[PDB]
DNA sequence: GCTAATAAACTAAAAACTATTATTATGG
DNA sequence: CCAAATAATAGTTTTTAGTTTATTGGG
């Protein structure tokens, strides 16, 4: 589902100041950083309603466009920072004024035009509204009706607008004007917990051949993938522009450039120099037709977690060209209570690729109390280690047992699934954002992965002190 | 580490065919010796051979490292003889030629195979000389000598000696000696730390390491057949109208920061980034096995942890293992291999074995690695509700394949189709292709060597049993 | 007076997600 | 031998599995 998730920011530049505007800027701040580090495949825009220096494509009054819909950029944040803080505030009232007339219909119209101007594939039309009044549109009912009609039209178009409260308490629902059709995120956009990668399609579709002929379409999804830093780009020390690399084979001072066909593959064992070819070499790794054929069934008793392989994956019922595949998936998956005898298969992604035996563990439907399905039912694609994966293995009174039982019981952790982040990755992100944006003097974040020193000791107590009861502790 | 093997065969009309089996076993054994990267010095002796090298014992090959040429010479120049001579003289000659080999270069273990008595007793039972006597079965002087050796070896070894006879059927149908391929591991000394008060020295080992390759693919020219006539050159063409070379100091490690690329130098990263200094192998927290799920088992290396190589630490670790086992407690460990290591987070759980108790460790993912994919539940999807006939069919299919030994209750279930003990077939295929190339550098397209399918495929009787449920399911659809 | 190895990012393709192309079958 | 309407291969940039590096300790 390729596309763009647009979002436009508009703030009360004519009534908040006639700090609350500063808070809006701060909430807007770092959202661009979050999108940059999370997903650049999106466009964001900022427009102000109520200003002496209006600017928009249709050139309506009191409508000022700062940034149109575009991928977030460092220059965009840098220029927006000119209107950050109190000095940024006064700059805002200086170079573009404030306290002009407001026209909700006009700003809705111009933002709809902005969405119309988008050329990319679209995914989700979102509008975020900032205002310090629940009912600032107590003006002429004609303007209210026009704004409501335009809101209905854009909602029918697919444009979705979300309005949130601000400094004004806005008792209960409030929003006396917007409650007709529109029905907090200060912290959410302010917490700026920014670490995210993209999501697109899944792994290769495999033909689940049960015996030899019946084909079942499948879909492999990878729920966990190792995080990696963005690839470095070779630049020029004089102009900072990317340099296209060039590599070629030379024949050691003869003159000719050796084509890949000119050379040959080789290996050296003992005395002989065995010579192969690239096509031959790649043909060696081919074993069989890629697919999913079931070896049989093996009970979940001859499977211990001490042996482990590359991280397991998830397979989902997919019906691409075979009808009834989902029905067979449903029939097999519910066999989980009696199917403790895990089935066996060898995983071959494509041809010319080594095959790996992989067990599939029936995952159940982990529906939550919130009626939200996490980890939809499927099969855990656990990889089975081979014989060459094991290396050499080298060659208790109950009172001690109870002692550290109390130790590990006094101090524990609930094991939040999302509570540990790689310090290197986040500190690198901090470095990038510091050297690319404001806070030009760098800052460093804090990692929760570091174990405590005294807080853990206090939550555990001084028990460990007298729990050094082992005779001659192995300390050197 | 060190091995010393010699060949002594009772070749002739007596093997006329067990001789073919012995020949092919010899060939595969020497192939394993060559491909296993061993430092053994093999020597070959002959008896009853035309010509005298001095008792009709003619020495053919002295000690040297195994190679393809030796195997080719064995295959070609070695043919069955038509002479009879005393095998005791051959044994004496073998011992005499191994004496100077032992003196010149020390070894560790001796192993001899096949496919007066006082001298044998003295020489074999002296320091480490040993052999395993394989029989082709399942003249009369040869039989009496065979019996004498049988009583010698069952007296020397005991009950193990009694059960050390295998037929060639057990060397071909099942595998007797075929897995002489292994990789060495490096021990990692460390010191487990619990908070601030506790710091116990531990030994860490790579339990399950991913498959590697000993050598690397070398590119050679089709005419010079050597890397010395190949010059690999990589240059950085400046983005200008023509080719203008740019040297490495003019290269900046720019990073795509969103819609912009910002210059950076790798040295600057080190200047203004931080990593976990030193080794940091410390516990972080405790939780229940229920919270931990196989869905969060990331990483590749499996780190089994033992006590430091003291005994007080060993029993402390054993008691901790028991404490985590009986309470089903799983500990959270912050792992750092060394000073330059990436900061890793993972979980270690006890390993239960009769001989010893170990602490195996695996790495855990951060929230960035985890991804969410909302789907539609199929167990309640009425549009794809399975039919009860399909339920019966899949039930009849499930019990069709029972690879475990679910026949005795007093004895545990044993897999009839072992899986984890099967090595990588690709390495064996590569070795066989290399052997084909060495023997047939002109003949292309080495055969696929189909016999690797049989141990890679389920038992034939399992397939025949499965034939019926798959047939009934096919009629269902 | 000492090469038993490994925490390796590089130049890695062996997915193409969704967007113009053509040959086909033409037709009256 | 020109005479148009309609599938098929293939211009993007996406994840991941062989790749190449500095720190280990043996005359």
């Amino acid at each position: 589902y390729s596309g763009r998730d647009s979002l436009i920011f508009l703030v009360d530049a004519s009534k908040a100041m006639f700090t609350p505007f500063d808070m809006s800027i701060q909430c807007i701040q770092s959202v661009y950083i979050s999108k940059i580090i999370s997903s650049d495949r999106d466009l964001l825009a900022v427009v102000f309603y109520g200003t002496e220096k209006d600017k928009n494509s249709v050139n309506f009054k009191n409508i000022y466009v700062l940034q149109e819909l575009d991928n977030p950029g460092a220059k965009r944040i840098l220029e927006l920072d000119q209107f950050k803080g109190q000095q940024g505030q006064k700059r805002f009232q200086d170079m573009m004024g404030h306290g002009s007339d407001y026209s909700l219909s006009e700003v809705l119209w111009v933002c709809a035009n902005l969405f119309s101007d988008v050329q990319f594939k679209m995914s989700h039309k979102r509008i975020m509204l900032f205002t310090n009044e629940d009912n600032p549109h107590g003006n002429d009912s004609a303007k209210a009706s026009r704004a409501r009609t335009k809101a209905g039209d854009l909602r029918d178009t697919g444009i979705f607008l979300d309005l949130m409260h601000l400094k004004k308490p806005g008792g209960f629902d409030i929003s006396l004007f917007y409650r007709d059709i529109i029905s907090s995120k200060l912290e959410d956009l302010l917490r700026k917990v920014r670490a995210k990668e993209t999501r697109k399609r899944a792994l290769s579709r495999l033909k689940l051949k049960l015996n030899k002929d019946i084909v079942i379409s499948v879909g492999i999804y990878n729920l966990v993938q190792k995080a990696l830093k963005p690839p470095p780009i070779k630049l020029y020390r004089e102009t900072n522009e990317p340099v296209k690399t060039k590599t070629r084979t030379f024949n050691t001072s003869t003159g000719g450039l050796l084509l890949p066909s000119d050379t040959k593959r080789s290996q050296i064992y003992g005395s002989r120099q065995i010579i192969l070819e690239k096509e031959e070499t790649e043909e060696l790794k081919r074993f069989d037709d890629p697919g999913l054929m079931l070896m049989g069934f093996k009970p979940l008793v001859l499977l211990k977690k001490h042996h482990y392989l590359r991280p397991s994956l998830f397979v989902y019922p997919e019906e691409s060209l075979v009808i009834g595949s989902s029905t067979l998936f449903s029939a097999l998956l519910i066999k989980c209570l009696e199917k403790e005898v895990a089935a066996l298969c060898r995983y071959t992604p494509r041809r010319n690729i080594p095959p790996y035996f992989v067990a599939l563990v029936p995952q159940e439907e982990e529906l939550d109390d919130q009626k939200i399905q996490v980890t939809p039912p499927g099969f855990q694609l656990v990889f089975l280690p081979f014989a060459d994966d094991k290396r050499k293995m080298p060659f208790a009174t109950p009172e001690q047992v109870g002692k550290m039982k109390a130790i590990v019981e006094k101090l524990r952790f609930t094991y939040r699934s999302d509570s540990f982040e790689n310090p290197v990755l986040q500190q690198h992100f901090r470095n990038l954002e510091a050297l690319a944006l404001d806070l030009m003097e760098p800052e460093q974040a804090v990692d929760l992965t570091l174990p405590k020193v005294e807080a853990m000791n206090k939550r555990l107590g001084s028990l460990v002190d007298e729990f050094k009861e082992l005779v001659y502790p192995p300390d050197y | 580490n060190k091995a010393a093997v010699v060949l002594c065969m009772d070749v002739g009309f007596t093997m006329s065919s067990p001789f073919e089996q012995a020949k092919k076993v010899i060939t595969m054994f020497v192939q394993r010796q060559v491909f296993a990267e061993n430092k053994d010095e093999i020597a070959l002796v002959l008896f009853g051979t035309d010509g005298t090298d001095n008792q009709n014992i003619t020495v053919h090959r002295h000690l040297m490292l195994p190679d393809f040429d030796l195997l080719e010479d064995i295959e070609s120049k070695i043919q069955p003889g038509s002479q009879q001579a005393d095998f005791l003289d051959a044994l004496i000659v073998s011992m005499d030629v191994i004496q100077h080999e032992t003196i010149g270069k020390k070894f560790e273990k001796r192993h001899i195979e096949i496919f007066q008595l006082d001298i044998i007793i003295h020489s074999l039972k002296k320091c480490d000389i040993s052999l395993q006597f394989f029989l082709p079965f399942s003249t009369e002087q040869q039989k009496e000598g065979l019996e004498i050796v049988k009583m010698v070896m069952i007296s020397l070894e005991g009950e193990d000696g009694l059960d050390e006879i295998y037929s060639f059927s057990e060397s071909l149908r099942k595998l007797c000696v075929f897995k002489k391929i292994e990789r060495h591991s490096i021990h990692w000394p460390c010191r487990l730390t619990i908070g601030s008060n506790l710091s116990i020295r531990i030994a860490a080992y790579k339990s399950i390491l991913q498959e590697r390759v000993k050598k690397t693919w070398t590119v050679v020219d089709a005419k010079t057949l050597k890397k010395e006539d190949i010059q690999k050159e990589t240059v950085y063409c400046l983005n200008d109208d023509d080719e203008t070379e740019v040297l490495k100091e003019d290269i900046i490690q720019g990073f795509r920061y969103g819609s912009d690329i910002v210059p950076f130098s790798k040295v600057d990263e080190e200047q203004m980034k931080y990593k976990s200094e030193g080794k940091c192998f410390s516990v972080l927290g405790f939780c229940k096995s229920s919270q931990v799920q196989r869905r969060f088992f990331m990483g590749n290396q499996v780190l089994k942890v033992f006590a430091a190589r003291d005994e007080a630490a060993a029993v402390a670790l054993s008691s901790l293992i028991h404490a985590l086992d009986d309470l089903d407690m799983v500990a959270i460990v912050r792992y750092a291999y060394d000073k330059r290591a990436n900061p890793q987070v993972g979980v270690a759980f006890p390993h239960i074995k009769h001989n010893y108790e170990c602490l195996v460790y695996v790495q855990l993912p951060f929230m960035e690695d985890l991804r969410q994919y909302m789907f539609s539940s199929l167990k309640n999807s009425k549009k794809y509700a399975p039919t009860e006939a399909q339920l019966n069919a899949v039930d009849a299919l499930i019990d069709s394949m029972s690879l475990a030994k679910k026949d005795e209750k007093t004895d545990t279930l044993e897999d009839l189709f072992p899986t984890t003990k099967i090595p990588n077939p690709r390495f064996q295929r590569l070795f066989q292709c290399l052997l084909h190339r060495a023997l047939h550098p002109r003949e292309p397209l080495p055969p696929i060597q189909q016999h690797i399918w049989n141990m890679l495929n389920p038992p034939a009787e399992v397939t025949t049993k499965s034939q019926i449920p798959l047939s009934k399911i096919k009629t269902l659809f």
